[PDB]
């Protein structure tokens, strides 16, 4: 007992110890590999982009939205308040993570008219449908039902939250960095 | 305490693996 | 074909503390680009690796930067454009110059003694040994049974053994007399070829151990992964054999 | 423990096999298990299962000896196998009906087993195995979904990883780790490729456990009486051996289950199918509407019923500080619903097994196979009116029949006497 | 999206009893080369499966006289050189044209009549008529609604339903009041637009049905020999199925 | 059919498991075996072999879910696994060595079975069950060696694809089948990626048979005397349950075997390989000396020892009209050394079961020890002279020892008594 | 039971033969698939092949050998005679299957300049290894050290027969055509 | 003709299959 129970106890713990290092590793084989991780940055050229047309390019496996807003996109965008806003958050990596989900927040340039996000629904990962569709003049998720304002913003539907922006600049007149 | 032996072996025979282990 | 004779170079990597060092790895790097790249390329190698832990250890920008010099056919689009740290070494540009990635492995540099392993079982597999005796074995003028029968397009070097021979160095029965044999690559090493940053040693020597530990790291990266998992694993079942050595005593001493 | 006679060897070879390794024995036993006589036509949907089983093996191993599971290949490779390979057609329609085929029996053979009390005691632990094989066929059939990489194999794949990911805290971890990269991509074509070929034959361990499990305590009837194991005579009297009589019993009924099967295959192989999985995976674009394979569809509705609107959903929401949202809510509703099937051993509480018996049982036990079939109709449907509703209702009804209905008829119902042996049963 | 109205032919291919027209499928393969290849391909279909039984049945040298057409980039070289029987038809030469190898069996010209599946099991999946439909689907004028509202470089098609539609047409709801949807396009059927050898009518109808029925058979070019299969299948498991419903009354006799 | 005790429920959820899966009694009777009490370490390989099988399915898999099994893939997804995976070099490398420790180990076993007389009777079924999963085995590693598609994969894959080709009338008919075209491309790789797959489990099931068999005529012994079934008293002087005992023995002797396999993964994984395989496949170009994995040697040296002028090929030759020729004959010779191998529980004709009391067997069984090492040394080398007569006499020792020395020593021999019991055995 | 056995084998006798049809596509499928068994004729230029020089291409998945013999191995290939060959047949399929393996026989021209040849070792199938090898002035097998004549007929080594001859022809004076 | 119902009932069924599945 007191030396009976210490020695076949601590062989059973050596015993977990090496299973466990073992066991680790069958599943961490599973997480992304070296070449998943380093995808870096792209450059897109927009420099043939009038407004109302949507760029969709692929990046790390998903679509990415990059659409010049016209008059009309870019005023009801700005006229709705955050009040009336179903997600608050502007979900946003450029900015700050506490600003608000302003129109002027959901862009790049300070004149609205460049928006640039993950086509991603954030319910369950659809495409929504661009081109003004859906009942906000925005985007509409066929998977289950989403619409989307004109800056991007979730305001019927599954959807918990607005799509995400990515990492973004513009790094020339006509080119733009994502992520 | 009734299993001071039972549990301490337990930790003590793991601690000895993971101790020597990281000696590299 | 065969195995010959090769040089016993004592790389640091050899052995179960052996580990890369950084700064040879970085001089086998400047002799890989600058000399062997010409002709050869490393089709599996990620350049993003030269900044990988346990290797060369680049900053980020210049491997970035070192990769910017690759042209690339971009494998969706179809235009050329720059490298990236994604992308592969290039294939070998020149069609018979076979592909360095694997080279350290691909190569055995020691047979024997009889058939037995025993050599390589206490010596190695002896690929960059190889390597570095195929780089330093251009001698100045051939076998003299050759002088004036050298295969046109061909040198004769002592470590390579798949090359063709002149009839006149084999013997009454078929076999080779000269210990090496021809090959396509001209000696690509000469004194002083490279200049180094840290202004070290250039000669031939120099250069071969350095291009063959990088190729040794080109072909296995994780070698000091590799050793480090195994001491582990072996420090752990040696701490479980003991205990369950001791544990197998006390239970049988009971019945027996 | 059903009285009966033993193996016994007459023949040289049998002598000399029978004191080596008795697995004549173990088989003459299998096969010379009695069983009731009164058995109708519902309990023919176990050999339909294993044969569906070992076919989609079969069918699944010629089929990846020609597969590629590559993004830039996998299609190539399904279209090479419909074209070039000799059968090949034949044999991968034979594999993509076999999931169906695969799913109406498992379906089948549930609602029997929910039907006449089989998973009551002391048959808990079948019904349990079973429960466990329902899981895996269903990760099986999704995972081989994936592998020709249509456009629904695409968004399939995506949208069941989001559930996955919807968990709060460690949802991104784990649909990162089951995708190996930041969506879909060719490590998880690959590892699902690995796993869909693994996962089957865990079915049929699983499987044999099922067997032995049954086989243990014996097989349930309509009636819903055990066999008499008094004596021999009285054993033999409730029950026949199952060779002959109901392993041609069963024969005949899968020759007829696989005509029926046979003529829709080479007659309308993709008529259970959808078309958008004839097109090339874009992952930069959506088919306008995505549709789960049938025997996922009552689920996917489940899930589909619970909004941010419904009222439990609010309160979830509210109780948990908003860690369960709606989206959550619905993954675990989705989750909840197999679960609340899964436990039924101990949430029907009425001591008369035959549900044959239990004049009101039948009532909600037919409702919710119409509940089911309906569950099945509107997950195909979009989310707006009158489907929201009708879905809801549906969900609804199908947690409280397990929840509500069957405890409290455990209490309040007056079933009427269950024949004295299956013998009487039998006999009229 | 929706489903569409979709106006059902009577193909030859359609029943148990069902066979391709090897002529009609020659006429479809026809149209297809001097029309739809401008601007589609079929990169699933190889050419040599013009010869094959069970379709246009091709003599071998005319299917290899009519790969020479194509310009195909060598795998072995990586040059262009002309197409063989071993080689798919080329991709799509305009971007914005899916391929037509499975386009019969990626469409469902039948839906409902709620949802139910019940249409499609009494009148097929429907893929080669809603080709068909698509074809012939381009009227003179388009819709009152839309004029002076149309898209530039789109086409109105009273059978397509998966493209956009002028503000205009739509109603309060949303919904799009026109039955059809702006297509990207032209209309490419045209009355005698192809030279039909055998004095076949070159009419759009005639011309739809045509290529219908070969897009179907490049979709699935071994239909007769899956239903061949399918009635073997049945005929044998009929047979099975009656001497196992006798010997199981036989057998239970006894007991009963 | 040792007497010992039977399982019994203790606790609450044990008694209520038993009466519907006796699951627990089954494990119960399986690892409380009586097993003698005097066994050597040569008994400590199966848990070893148990152990192989286990981590090279669990390496497999893992690696499956990463590897493309395409001719433009194979080569590129397996360098991928080494550099990109997380610890794929080091699953790659368990993967690759498991295989020469699953068959050091399944060498050891049946040596140790032919020294010991476990082949013996009651045991024939034991030792073709094991014939039967080393035949297995062959394939797997053979399929699996062929999927890293380097120069040996290709050429291994080319010379047994040949071989099978060498059968007269039907061969080339075989190779095309097994090949799925004129010579090795991505159908043979695809296929045989799909069997390689497979078979494992079909391994898994025959070792399943193999334990059901060994428990059912019990363990043997050094001595080769049988516990003793008079009674149980008198059993239990002959033997010690196999938990914890024999269990703790076994589990610390794999841990010995894993430190020393671990050390040579850890800091030699190349040793046991060649570096050819590291290059491309290359379809026009042969390596100048192809050599096989060790396992594989000495019947590959069997293989290689019967040419065209030795007298038996010419015998052959000459009494089947040419159609046995000398290529074929060397396949035959290959294949007849397993057959050997296999029909020795009928050739033995010795009455004493143990080698240990056999002076004579223990001479000859050495020398078959040596000559087993002989043939594996001597297939690697040419077959120029003395190579080609080493081969031919190790080949021919290999033959003479099952069909000429063995049945004759079952008559001519004189052994020596064994020990009364195990008891006397162990207590001394 | 003469109706009893009647019918109880009968219901064998179908269940067998469905059986078997089921079975066989199993086999079947594993057979060359038509993309395999499409495979037709090649062409090869020979416009810059001199005397010596082999040229190795790829046909049937297989290496095939097109040898400019040179007046050496012309004058050794015709000298030996059909005594110490070990097969008589010329195993050419462009000729009489009954043909000698003569060298007139063994090449595609009257005066044996060219060779067109399988370079395919009849053992197990190894690739034999050119410039003039082995002890007869041809072709070395090092897989089993088989020798092969200037002409390519076996002379030594456990082979059975001469590397075997395809359909070729000269369809141009600078082309080969194989298969 | 010790077995003619065993031996003729097995080649008239499996006939009555082939020469049957060959109508179509
Ligand atoms: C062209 C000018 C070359 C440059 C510069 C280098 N190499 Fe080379 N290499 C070249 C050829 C044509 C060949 C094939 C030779 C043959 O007979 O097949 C090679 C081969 C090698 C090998 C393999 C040798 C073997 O036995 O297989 C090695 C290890 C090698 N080359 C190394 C190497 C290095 C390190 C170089 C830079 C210092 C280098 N080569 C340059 C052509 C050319
Ligand atoms: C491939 C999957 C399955 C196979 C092959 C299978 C097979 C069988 C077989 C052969 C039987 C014997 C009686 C009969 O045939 O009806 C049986 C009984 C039963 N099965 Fe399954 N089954 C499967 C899945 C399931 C599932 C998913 C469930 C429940 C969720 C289930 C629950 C039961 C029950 C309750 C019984 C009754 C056992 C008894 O009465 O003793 N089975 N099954
Ligand atoms: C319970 C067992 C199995 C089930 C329910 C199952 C189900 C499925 C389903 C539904 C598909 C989709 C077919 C399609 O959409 O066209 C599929 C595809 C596939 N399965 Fe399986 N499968 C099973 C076992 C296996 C096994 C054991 C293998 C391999 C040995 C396998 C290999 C494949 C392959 C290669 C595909 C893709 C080719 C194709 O689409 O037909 N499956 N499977
Ligand atoms: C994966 C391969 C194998 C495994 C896991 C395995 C496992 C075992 C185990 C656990 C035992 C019990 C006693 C012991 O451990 O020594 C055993 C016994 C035995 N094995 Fe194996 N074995 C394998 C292959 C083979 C082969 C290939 C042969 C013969 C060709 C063979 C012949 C025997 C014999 C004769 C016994 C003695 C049984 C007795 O004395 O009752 N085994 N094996
Ligand atoms: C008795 C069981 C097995 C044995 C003896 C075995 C043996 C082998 C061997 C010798 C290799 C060659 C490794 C190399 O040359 O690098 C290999 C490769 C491979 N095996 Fe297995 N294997 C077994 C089971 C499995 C299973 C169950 C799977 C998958 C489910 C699998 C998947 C693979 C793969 C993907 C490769 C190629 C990757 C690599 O080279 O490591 N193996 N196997
Ligand atoms: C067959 C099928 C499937 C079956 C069963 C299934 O259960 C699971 C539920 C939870 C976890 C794991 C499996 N999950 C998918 O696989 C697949 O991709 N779709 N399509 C599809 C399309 C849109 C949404 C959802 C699914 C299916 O219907
Ligand atoms: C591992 C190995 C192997 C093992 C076992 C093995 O048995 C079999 C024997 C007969 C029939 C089927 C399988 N056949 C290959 O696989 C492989 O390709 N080689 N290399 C190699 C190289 C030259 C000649 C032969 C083989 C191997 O040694």
């Amino acid at each position: 007992g007191t030396r009976r129970d210490f020695l076949y106890y601590a062989t059973a713990g050596a015993g977990a110890v090496a299973t466990g290092a073992a066991v680790w590793p069958l599943i961490n084989q599973m997480n992304p590999s070296a070449d998943v991780q380093a995808l870096a940055s792209i450059f897109v050229d927009v420099s043939s982009v009038e407004p109302g047309v949507q760029l969709t390019v692929k990046f790390l496996g998903k679509p990415i939205f990059i659409r010049r807003r016209t008059e009309a996109d870019i005023e009801l965008g700005r006229s709705v308040q955050l009040g009336q806003l179903v997600d608050t958050n502007a979900r946003n990596a450029n900015i700050d993570a506490g600003a608000e989900a302003t129109d002027q927040n959901r862009t790049l340039d300070e004149a609205g008219e460049w928006l640039v996000m993950w086509g991603v629904c954030t319910h369950l990962g659809c495409v929504p449908i661009g081109g003004v569709s859906g009942d906000f003049g925005g985007w509409f998720c066929p998977c289950h039902g989403s619409h989307y304002d004109s800056a991007g913003r979730i305001r019927k539907g599954p959807a918990p939250e607005n799509l995400p922006i990515p990492l973004a600049k513009f790094i020339d007149e006509t080119t733009i960095q994502l992520g | 305490w009734k299993y001071r032996y039972r549990l301490g072996g337990f930790a003590s025979g793991a601690l000895l693996a993971l101790a020597l282990a990281g000696i590299f | 074909a065969g195995g010959g004779h090769v040089e016993d170079v004592p790389f640091s990597f050899e052995g179960p503390f052996g580990t890369f060092d950084q700064h040879q790895l970085q001089r086998g790097l400047q002799v890989y680009t600058e000399v062997c790249a010409a002709c050869h390329g490393m089709k599996f190698v990620p350049i993003r690796s030269l900044s990988e832990p346990g290797g060369p250890e680049l900053p980020e920008d210049q491997v970035r930067a070192y990769a910017t010099q690759f042209t690339v056919t971009d494998e969706e689009t179809g235009e050329d454009r720059e490298g990236k740290p994604t992308d592969h070494f290039p294939h070998s540009a020149l069609e018979n110059a076979p592909d360095l990635s694997l080279m350290a492995k691909a190569r055995a540099g020691f047979h024997g003694p009889m058939g037995t392993g025993i050599s390589q079982l206490f010596n190695g597999i002896g690929g960059p040994e190889y390597i570095y005796s195929v780089l330093t074995g251009f001698p100045e003028e051939p076998p003299k049974c050759a002088e004036g029968h050298e295969p046109d397009g061909f040198y004769y070097n002592r470590a390579f053994q798949n090359g063709s021979v002149p009839d006149t160095c084999k013997d009454a029965n078929g076999v080779k007399t000269t210990a090496g044999s021809w090959i396509a690559m001209p000696p690509p090493l000469m004194d002083d070829l490279v200049e180094y940053a840290d202004g070290h040693d250039a000669s031939v020597h120099a250069m071969a151990e350095d291009v063959s530990a990088f190729l040794m790291w080109a072909a296995e990266p994780k070698l000091m992964a590799r050793k480090q998992a195994g001491f582990t694993a072996v420090m752990f079942l040696t701490v479980l054999s003991v205990l369950l050595y001791l544990t197998n005593k006390r239970l049988w001493a009971g019945v027996k | 423990g059903i009285p009966h006679d033993h193996y016994e060897p007459r023949t040289g070879i049998e002598k000399w096999l029978h004191s080596r390794l008795p697995i004549v024995a173990l088989a003459y036993d299998t096969i010379m298990i009695p069983t009731p006589r009164n058995l109708n036509w519902m309990w023919i949907w176990g050999v339909v299962l294993a044969f569906c089983l070992v076919l989609q093996i079969v069918t699944g191993i010629v089929l990846a000896m020609h597969y590629t599971p590559h993004v830039d290949l996998a299609f190539a490779s399904v279209e090479h196998i419909m074209r070039n390979v000799n059968g090949g057609f034949m044999l991968r329609y034979l594999h993509a009906n076999g999931a169906s085929l695969f799913f109406i029996a498992v379906y089948l053979h549930i609602f029997r087993g929910l039907y006449y009390g089989s998973y009551k005691a002391p048959r808990e632990v079948t019904w349990i195995v079973g429960m466990l094989i329902y899981l895996a066929m269903m990760a099986t059939a999704f995972m081989g979904y994936v592998l020709p990489w249509g456009q629904m194999s695409f968004w399939g794949a995506t949208v069941i990883t989001g559930l996955f990911g919807a968990i709060p805290g460690i949802g991104h971890s784990i649909q990162t780790w089951l995708l190996g990269g930041p969506a879909v991509d060719n490590a998880t074509l690959n590892r699902f490729f690995s796993l869909h070929y693994l996962l089957p034959f865990v079915i049929a361990a699983l499987v044999a456990i099922h067997i032995w499990a049954f086989h243990s305590t014996g097989n349930n009837n309509p009636t819903g009486v055990e066999v008499r194991r008094t004596s021999k005579a009285e054993a033999q009297k409730d029950t026949v051996p199952f060779w002959p009589y109901f392993i041609i019993k069963d024969v005949f009924a899968l020759a007829v289950v696989l005509l029926v099967f046979f003529a829709i295959v080479g007659f309308m192989p993709n008529y259970l199918g959808h078309p958008d999985n004839y097109i090339e995976a874009n992952p930069l674009s959506t088919p306008a509407h995505i549709v789960p394979e049938w025997y996922f569809l009552p689920f996917y509705a489940i899930l589909r019923a619970f909004t941010a609107d419904v009222w439990v959903v609010q309160i979830a929401n509210f109780i948990s500080f908003g860690i369960i949202d709606a989206k959550f809510f619905g993954v675990l509703a989705m989750f909840g619903a197999i679960l609340v099937m899964a436990l039924v051993p101990w949430l029907d509480t009425s001591p008369v097994r035959s549900g044959r018996y239990r004049p009101m049982f039948k009532i909600y036990f037919w409702l919710l196979a119409a509940d089911f079939v309906i569950l099945t109709w509107v997950g195909a449907q979009q989310t707006t009116f009158p489907y929201d509703w009708i879905s809801l209702i549906a969900s609804a009804y199908w947690f409280a029949y397990f929840l509500v209905i069957l405890p409290i008829l455990g209490a309040i119902e007056k079933p009427v006497a269950p024949p004295a042996t299956i013998e009487e049963d039998f006999n009229a």
